[PDB]
DNA sequence: TGGCATAGATATCGCACGTCTATTATCCTCAGCGCAATCAGCTGTGACTACCT
DNA sequence: AGGTAGTCACAGCTGATTGCGCTGAGGATTAGACGTGCGATATCTATGCCA
């Protein structure tokens, strides 16, 4: 029950639907309407739910009234609402069932052992500056865009190049995302995100050898699959969405063969901004993952980032940046 | 025609096989004439807006 | 001399090859509905002061 | 002169706000029949042969 790709209610012995399509409160196509009554016409035994987090929000709690179901079982990575609507979650389905123990499961190989970092990457003075100048939330773009963490991200990205890993590159700022990937010429994916050219540019990282490095904006935690790699580099942050960015590293992050052996198989690095805001979100977000025996080390000085060179290696290039940085007011 | 609630049906004049099927072709809306003067001149008029706009 | 087997000239219908036009559906893009972290006004708390005995 | 109630000046709670996302309504966009050439197929006729 797709708005796009569309079939028939009679005979759909198993139905596939979405939140939005069932939760659209403004009029509908008028097949839709046609589906909605042979739904509740239909008297459904079992329900499944997916990313059961979502739930607790009004517009998708009224598709439970909606639907008349016996069975309604929800499937999710995390629980952890920053709203805590999850008391009344447990009678809008039913007390969590099970749980599985992330490093019984790491142990037992069914999961890539992650390999966690926390990269610290000191704010050019300027910047700080700025950075303190500034308390609004356009504060954001000035620790989001240090050049500091550019040319560290540019180093790991070389590093693991060179090892030939896949690279996903996690921005929540559009603007930041896209600049990163326009310097660094690299794909970007970002709010609108035509699906043809979404696809395309999976299906290239997948398999093309000279593709191993996306970058995803929030779009990349739910609205698609991910597919499998080993290094996953996050650079901006929601803001302590603890639930969220961990479920999309859980999502990134999957078991790989010919590294079983080895204690870390996966990596992910979080480039966090000293002295920053950033770093109370960080270790905010980073709760619930050390709550699941998950460890960050803190790495403050990358080795050969000196003998490489990189991006804004001179002082007005970092200036050069800190101008594009500020023409972007409140606005953008 | 349709803020003027005025019958406006879409003049059929050929067929286009273009795509793989033939596809309906259509040439300008017939509406009968006595409204026909009463519709042109809102129609310019509102032009006259959109352009603007 | 007379009737009929057999070689010659002539097409002839069935089978396949090259080519065209039909006479009514599908695919990008925008305005309008949602979800997640700050910040101000409502509400609660502590202290100043007029009024009664 | 003494006590407690009416009333005005600072902290938490919570809805409004600023960053991002799905929909429904817009403009845009090739094989049976027909014609034609080839391949397998009959057919009329002049004449030689035999009784």
């Amino acid at each position: 029950f797709t708005s796009d790709a569309k079939d028939k209610p009679i005979g759909c012995s198993v139905a596939i639907s979405t939140y939005s399509m069932l939760g659209h409160t403004t009029k509908r196509s008028w097949e839709a309407e046609r589906v909605m009554e042979w739904l509740k016409t239909q008297e459904w035994g079992l329900m499944i739910l997916d990313e059961v987090h979502t739930i607790p929000a009004k517009m998708f709690r009224r598709v439970l009234t909606i639907v008349q179901a016996h069975c309604k079982l929800g499937l999710t990575a995390t629980l952890v609402r920053e709203d805590d609507k999850i008391v009344d979650l447990n009678f809008l389905i039913g007390p969590k069932l099970y749980e599985a123990n992330w490093m019984e499961l790491q142990n037992n190989g069914y999961i890539a052992k992650v390999q966690c970092a926390e990269v610290w990457c000191p704010m050019s003075p300027e910047f700080y500056r700025e950075y303190v100048a500034i308390k609004t939330k356009k504060r954001i773009l000035l620790y989001t865009m240090n050049p500091n963490k550019f040319r560290a991200c540019q180093f790991l990205i070389k590093f693991h190049e060179r090892r030939n890993d896949k690279i996903i590159v996690f921005a929540d700022n559009v603007f930041a995302l896209k600049e990163y990937a326009i310097r660094l010429n690299k794909p970007y994916i970002y709010g609108p995100t035509s699906q043809g050219e979404r696809m395309q540019i999976l299906q290239n990282f997948k398999h093309n050898p000279k593709i191993n490095t996306i970058f995803i904006s929030k779009v990349g935690d739910t609205s698609f699959d991910l597919p499998e790699a080993n290094v996953l580099i996050q650079i901006s942050s929601h803001g302590g969405s603890r639930r969220q960015e961990a479920q999309r590293l859980g999502r990134v992050l999957r078991a790989k063969k010919g590294m079983v052996a080895e204690e870390y198989n996966a990596f992910f690095y979080s480039l966090v901004s000293q002295d920053t805001q950033e770093m109370a979100y960080s270790t905010k977000r980073q709760r619930f993952l050390v709550d699941q025996g998950y460890s960050f080390k803190v790495i403050t000085k990358l080795a050969g980032m000196e003998e490489e060179d990189l991006a804004f290696s001179t002082k007005e290039e970092q200036q050069q940046l800190l101008q594009k940085v500020l023409a972007a007011t409140d606005l953008d | 025609a349709r803020k003027l609630d005025i019958d406006c049906v879409q003049a059929i004049t050929g067929f286009d096989f273009h795509g793989g099927y033939s596809h309906p072709v259509t040439d300008g809306y017939i509406v009968c004439e006595e409204f026909k003067d009463v519709l042109l001149t809102a129609w310019e008029n509102e032009q006259a807006v959109i352009e603007r706009k």
